[PDB]
DNA sequence: CACTCTCGATG
RNA sequence: AUCGAGAGA
């Protein structure tokens, strides 16, 4: 097998699915990543202390690896964490956190209706989360004024991966604003406590995937991470420096595209973000759809061990439960019998 | 149809379409199937050859230019009239180790 | 392997040349003729899961 | 070793650092000679 | 590539003997014979040979499978008299049957032309 | 009169060696000539290349249309001659 | 609910809106790798 | 003897088709997996092994076989042994074997670690989850 | 396989051995029989090779065997191949006593015609 | 299938002079009013004009194609009822040999064009290694 | 290829009378059954083996290797 | 010989019933860099090249190539090449094994010079197929 | 939306 | 290994 572990073996009873908070993000990370850099350094067959560092798991059949060594075979994945210079939207939530802009007016904070409407004492009664979002949300974005703040809610459209305003929203605006939702209305619009809230489904800072998510024989998401940390240094060089006031917003928005993209590349934008070699990019999204995906393709079903396949043909003198099975499979097909005094002349003679 | 397109479409696809501001394209040339070998001497193609030393049976354009010039290796169809075995006899194709 | 039947423990019974031999009855339920069908077979690692085999 | 060239009945002993082309052709085709150990054959 | 050899059809393997005589649990003085290295040449014949003995009751081959070279007899015979002696019966008979033919297609043979 | 027959042979055609070859060097052809523009306003020296390796990629891809994944006909325009029997 | 057709986006949304998976479906725990609740696993075997 | 029925006998041309048993014949037991995965590979010149898909699973499920379903996607495949945190139930824990230091790095968690067996790709999935802001916790009470 | 299946004379068959009975190693003169083919073409003209063109090389000693069958009018035998102009065919053949149930090349007979009742007056046949 | 051709391509302007220059009334001057049963003939999809008397031009054309004058491989579709003419030079338009049938036959009927003479001469051909399929479709 | 040596069917020896077929055919100008009569081919299974032959091997000679 | 299944005479078999010859090549090319890097073929020793293969190399001469005519089988090494990349073990194994499942006989083997003057090689074995019990008819 | 062998060009 | 192509039931 592996090797023991002082650990008690426990059966996984619940999954309690979530948001990831950029706290509990940087704090998880062992690693900051600066540097966009790979490998090698200078001519150094080596890590830079950027990308792929020797604490997300040394890739170079060692016996050391982050200080807890146990090979490469034993060590599972050490995340590393990427702050981002200005927080950017999650592809995948483009259409929840736009419900959710829908729900809240701007500035203050707070939900339109509450318990001294009619119809919102009855959408607020259900105790399904999805169907209790789903009722609020159509009696909600109809609202236009307003707890106070009396602010004319403007109407919120999607365009390509940025929300604009009619009476353009900013993402750290709409950071600002759910920041400031508090609990009470979260439990009013499915979100949790401490395990999801709308102020994590943005990204202010991005993990970053172990070596054994993406290997190297070098992977797609390296690049792509590459490709992100790459906006990442331009947005910054281009805000400590010289800040022109129709340049940093470009960078913003590739920075907002290269992580929208890290993630899902088949999206309704047209531009799919291709590759060096004009492949269309392998994203987290597509290796999870199946068939062959990882779900369907290395979960529901998988290779296996110990099996065999071969040309079928009939034999009327096998018994019906029987199986005529070529020499060659038999010699090479195995099974495991423990030695035992019932059996031990018969192994002995077959070792 | 590969015929068609070297013996007419080529000379419209060169001539029709291209002409810079001067350097006016004239007539196109369409060689024999040959190779410039990394020794440096170009010589000739035969099929059986290309197939055996993993190269690609294809002949050499030239066009005239105005105010001659090698602009590319166009893949030969077999049995085309750029090729050699169109005109090559039974025995020429034994001996060239082509099936008749 | 569209029912439960497409799936069935056999005993072994090694034989000479490169077929995997079945009984002729047995072709209904895995619906395979033997104009150049190919099987798989899968070999249990256990007592228990071999005892799941024979006994189910 | 030795080849043999491909298109003319030649006989080539040029080993490596060598190799093509032909001598008295000119083509680059070269075939490797039959071992000289007899491989048996059951006449079946 | 998982055929096994042409002369395991006539030649006994290491430990096979050539006649594995077995005592019947079914009826009373039966026998069951294994023919190792044999086929229907030798099972058919010896057979039909055995149902001329008006003493055996019972008398009949089988091939249980065509891959290897080998076939049972069934013979059960009347009490007082051992089964192995019929088969005996039945072997000498059959060689001087043949023994006569052979002799017979010679004498005819010489009598011939061309 | 009733509604035009879109499975009708007789308007459909069959693109052989022929235009295929056309289409992708009339390409190969145009872009060269953009490039030899370039050359031209940077200032014989002609990238045959072009020509040459988008041709050889096209035939032995069998994705039509020099190396772009956009293309739709990567349906395999050229496939291996299949010589396991003549009448193959 | 992610092991047919919508995949990632079942799971986005049970992200989102922080689901509990009770684990005694049959396709998590195949997903799980453990003997799902299923025939020879609808119980348990202990000792007396 | 005679055949009672008479048989259609005469000469027919036949053809040898392509297909041919000795390479077609295929059997594995533990070879070699791929890197991503850590699954058998995929061909038989490559000694790969051979998918034990969803509607195979669907059977074993119909049968009842629960041991052999997890013998085929364990044993048999790809088996790995992971640590999960006790209180935010991720893959967070750095477990320095042989010295007994399970390590975890954002809730101070040393005496509080559990082990757990999983397929190496549900450990994928979960990384890659992970990777895209969501968070399987894995819990191992109810 | 096609020198496999030629015919040799297996009139003194039963004074040779089986190979894996004779206690020499592989093979010898009690066992065995050893005969030779050299062609080579030498007209411009198709060469043909036939039986006739096996040399027996062993020792004999006495027992008629060995000699390729030619029932052929000509007196060439079986047409073994063909040579072109600088094709050569340079090989040696070693013979053993074996039996048709190995390998149909040691069949001594064609076909064997075989009838009874022809009236069916058995009926061990219904037409 | 074992005889079917694609057409090549071919220029259709010297087919569009011809028809010009053999009482093809060009389409700017068409007045629909004064000729309503004037037959239209469209070249490669394009509407060329109207043309009165088309069965006239039809055998010319006809005859010109079996005579080689205009490319065998170039398709001439008359429409009676809908009173049109459509000529294809277009490339790719898979077609197929056919005999042809005529009644010139005055001591007969309907018969074939090619005769017993004709295959004579092609076995003759084939024996003696002339008179080809070209020599057939000319 | 080559004439087979002998007839699958039965074992009768036909590789020795490849050329007495041709010669059969060319020079008596006999018909293929009869060719095949006169060669002691009655049973159609080495009729066949003979009729039903191709021999390639003469086109393999066209080559100079 | 139920469900589409047949019957075959084992002594026509033997005759040479169906029987085939079965070619197939492999292929090898000496690569090239920049710095006049090249790889080699020749029959490597296991003390002075990395990794190597299972199989054995015995077969191969000093041009590492098979001589036409000797048999093969199993997992053996056809083209012997390695790729460099003082030091022990100074050279990669690049060496090529005959197919696992496979075996035969070398038929030919073909040496020459590519287009960008390249050393390739394509190596042809044969082996001939006897009709077999699941042979596809 | 619905298991294999394979080939052959690509990073 | 990643994308296309042929084919097996
Ligand atoms: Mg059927
Ligand atoms: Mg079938
Ligand atoms: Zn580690
Ligand atoms: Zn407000
Ligand atoms: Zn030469
Ligand atoms: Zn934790
Ligand atoms: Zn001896
Ligand atoms: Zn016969």
């Amino acid at each position: 097998g592996q090797q023991y572990s002082s650990a008690p073996l426990r059966t996984v009873k619940e999954v309690q699915f979530g948001l990831f908070s950029p706290e509990e993000v940087r704090a998880i990370s062992v690693a900051k990543i600066r540097f966009p850099e790979t490998m090698d350094e200078t001519q150094t067959r080596a890590k830079i202390g950027g990308l792929n560092d020797p604490r997300l798991g040394s890739i170079d059949r060692n016996l050391k690896c982050q200080t807890c060594q146990e090979g490469m075979n034993e060590c599972p994945g050490h995340f590393g964490h990427i702050d981002l210079a200005k927080p950017v939207f999650h592809v995948g939530f483009i259409a929840k956190i736009k419900k959710v802009c829908e729900c809240v007016c701007m500035h203050c904070g707070k939900l339109l209706l509450d318990e001294h409407n009619e119809l919102m004492r009855q959408a607020l009664a259900i105790k399904d989360s999805k169907k209790r979002f789903a009722a609020i949300w159509t009696l909600c974005k109809t609202k236009m004024v307003c707890g106070g703040c009396g602010n004319t809610q403007p109407t919120i459209r999607k365009d390509g991966l940025k929300l604009v305003g009619s009476w353009v929203l900013s993402t750290e605006e709409i950071l600002n604003i759910f920041k400031h939702i508090s609990v009470k209305d979260f439990t009013s619009l499915g979100f949790n406590e401490v395990f999801s809230r709308p102020e994590w489904m943005i990204l202010t800072c991005l993990p970053v995937p172990p070596p054994p998510v993406r290997p190297s024989i070098e992977d797609d998401l390296t690049f792509k991470l590459a490709d992100i940390l790459k906006a990442n240094i331009s947005l910054e060089t281009l805000e400590h420096n010289g800040a022109p006031h129709h340049a940093i917003e470009e960078a913003e928005s590739l920075l907002q595209f290269h992580v929208a993209t890290y993630m899902d590349n088949d999206i309704a934008g047209q531009p799919q973000a291709l590759q060096k070699s004009g492949r269309p990019v392998k994203s987290i999204r597509a290796r999870l759809k199946g068939k062959e995906g990882r779900i369907r393709g290395n979960l529901m079903g998988k290779r296996v061990d110990f099996s065999a396949r071969t040309v079928i043909s009939g034999d009327p003198n096998l018994e019906l439960d029987q199986v005529g099975v070529p020499k060659s499979i038999a010699k090479t097909l195995t099974y495991p019998e423990v030695v035992t005094p019932y059996n031990i002349d018969r192994l002995t003679q077959l070792v | 149809s590969f015929n068609q397109f070297v013996d007419y479409t080529l000379q419209d696809i060169i001539c029709e379409d291209s002409t810079l501001i001067e350097i006016s394209f004239g007539k196109i040339y369409v060689t024999k199937p040959m190779v410039n070998e990394s020794d440096g001497v170009t010589h000739a193609l035969y099929p059986q050859e290309a197939r055996l030393r993993n190269l690609t049976y294809s002949s050499g354009l030239f066009v005239d230019v105005k105010k001659k010039v090698f602009i590319g290796r166009l893949p030969i169809m077999l049995r085309s009239k750029n090729c050699y075995l169109s005109e090559a006899t039974e025995s020429d194709l034994y001996k060239l180790k082509e099936c008749p | 392997s569209l029912h439960k039947m497409s799936m069935m423990a056999h005993r072994v019974k090694v034989i000479p040349y490169s077929t995997f031999r079945l009984n002729l009855s047995v072709t209904s339920p895995y619906n395979a003729d033997f104009d150049g069908d190919e099987m798989n077979l899968h070999v249990p690692q256990s007592e228990e899961t071999r005892a799941e085999l024979s006994q189910l | 070793l030795k080849y043999i060239c491909a298109e003319c009945s030649s006989k080539l002993s040029l080993s490596r650092t060598d190799a093509v082309r032909c001598k008295d052709c000119g083509h680059r085709i070269l075939l490797k000679a039959r071992t000289k150990r007899l491989v048996q054959f059951e006449a079946r | 590539m998982n055929a096994p050899d042409r002369f395991e059809l006539f030649l006994l393997g290491e430990g096979e003997s050539k006649l594995k005589i077995d005592p019947d649990t079914k009826a009373p003085n039966a026998v069951v014979i294994t023919f190792e290295k044999e086929d229907h040449t030798l099972g058919n014949l010896i057979r039909a040979e055995l149902l001329n003995d008006r003493k055996v009751l019972f008398a009949a081959y089988k091939v249980e499978h065509p891959f290897f070279a080998r076939f049972k007899l069934r013979i059960q015979t009347t009490e007082g008299y051992d089964p192995k002696d019929a088969l005996k019966n039945a072997c000498n008979s059959i060689i001087n049957k043949l023994g006569a033919l052979k002799t017979n297609f010679e004498t005819e043979w010489n009598l011939q032309t061309l | 009169k009733d509604q035009d027959d879109r499975d009708h042979f007789g308007k459909k055609r069959l693109d052989l060696a022929g235009p295929l070859l056309a289409q992708l060097f009339k390409t190969l052809f145009k872009k060269l000539t953009k490039d030899i523009f370039r050359y031209m306003q940077r200032t014989l020296a002609i990238n045959a290349k072009t020509i040459t390796s988008g041709l050889k990629y096209a035939l032995a891809t069998g994705n039509w249309g020099e190396q772009k994944k956009a293309m739709s006909s990567r349906a395999g325009v050229s496939q291996v001659l299949n010589r396991y029997t003549y009448s193959s | 609910r992610c092991s047919f057709e919508e995949t990632v986006e079942i799971l986005f949304e049970a992200g989102a809106s922080a689901e509990l998976d009770d684990c005694r479906g049959v396709s998590e725990n195949v997903i799980l790798g453990q003997m799902a609740p299923i025939g020879t696993g609808a119980f348990d075997v202990m000792i007396d | 003897k005679k055949l009672m029925a008479q048989i259609f006998f005469g000469p027919t041309y036949y053809q040898r088709l392509r297909h041919m048993v000795d390479d077609k014949i295929h059997a594995r037991a533990r070879g070699p997996m791929q890197v991503l995965t850590r699954q058998p590979v995929e061909g038989r010149s490559r000694d790969g092994g051979l998918r034990f898909g969803e509607m195979e699973r669907d059977c074993m499920i119909a049968h009842g076989a629960a041991s052999f379903l997890k013998e085929r996607l364990m044993e048999a495949s790809d088996a790995f042994r992971v640590h999960i945190c006790g209180i935010c139930g991720l893959m967070t824990v750095i477990a320095k074997l042989n010295h007994n230091q399970f390590e975890c790095k954002g809730c101070d968690n040393k005496i509080d670690i559990y082990q757990i067996h999983i397929p190496y790709a549900a450990k994928l999935l979960f990384q890659e989850l992970m990777a895209m802001n969501i968070t399987p916790r894995l819990y191992t009470d109810r | 396989h096609r020198l496999g299946l030629i015919p040799l004379q297996s009139m003194d068959i039963e004074q040779l051995e089986y190979s894996r009975d004779c206690f020499c190693e592989d093979h010898c003169d009690k066992c065995s029989v050893v005969l030779t083919l050299q062609a080579f073409g030498e007209s411009e003209s198709t060469t043909n090779v036939y039986s006739k063109d096996l040399v027996i090389v062993s020792n004999l000693m006495g027992r008629n065997i060995g000699h390729p069958i030619i029932q052929d009018k000509e007196g060439n035998g079986v047409l073994i191949c063909k040579l072109r102009k600088g094709q050569e065919l340079k090989l040696t053949c070693v013979a053993k006593k074996g039996i048709a149930k190995e390998h149909a090349k040691w069949g001594p007979a064609a076909a064997i015609e075989f009838e009874y009742d022809p009236w069916n007056k058995l009926k061990h046949t219904d037409y | 299938s074992l005889m079917s051709c694609i057409s090549v391509g071919t220029d259709p302007m010297p087919i569009i002079t011809f028809l010009s220059e053999w009482g093809m009334e060009p389409l700017e001057d068409y007045v629909p009013h004064q000729s309503p049963d004037a037959t239209r003939v469209f070249v490669n999809g394009v509407w060329h004009g109207v043309h009165r008397n088309p069965a006239r031009l039809m055998e010319t054309l006809r005859t010109l194609r079996r005579k080689g004058d205009i490319n065998p491989e170039v398709s001439m579709i008359r429409d009676i009822r809908e009173k049109e003419l459509k000529i294809f030079t277009d490339a790719g338009r898979v077609y197929r040999p056919l005999f042809i049938v005529e009644d010139d036959e005055s001591l007969g009927h309907k018969e074939l064009k090619v005769r017993k003479g004709h295959i004579a001469k092609l076995m003759a051909t084939e024996y003696q290694d002339e008179y080809t399929w070209s020599s057939l479709l000319n | 290829m080559i004439v087979p040596v002998r007839c699958f069917s039965c074992g009768k020896v036909v590789g020795d009378k490849w050329e007495s077929y041709l010669n059969l055919l060319q020079e008596d100008e006999l018909d293929e059954g009869t060719a095949l009569s006169r060669l002691g081919l009655k049973r159609y299974c080495c009729r066949r083996m003979i009729l039903t032959h191709v021999d390639l091997i003469e086109k393999f000679l066209r080559y100079n290797p | 010989n139920q469900e589409d299944s047949m019957i075959m005479n084992q002594s026509s078999i033997d005759r040479g019933l169906f029987r085939s010859l079965f070619f197939r090549s492999y292929m090898d090319q000496e690569k090239k860099y920049g710095m006049s890097i090249t790889e080699t073929f020749e029959k490597p020793q296991r003390t002075n090249t990395l990794r190597m293969k299972h199989g054995t190399y015995d077969k191969l001469d000093d041009d590492g190539l098979i001589a036409p005519g000797v048999r093969v089988s199993g997992e053996d090494v056809i083209i012997g090449k390695t790729t460099p990349i003082t030091a022990y073990h100074s050279k990669r194994d690049a060496s090529t094994p005959l197919r696992s499942t496979e075996n035969g006989i070398v038929d030919q083997v073909l040496v020459t010079t590519n287009q960008d003057g390249l050393k390739f090689v394509k190596v042809r074995v044969r082996t001939t197929k006897i009709p077999q019990i699941g042979d596809k008819f």
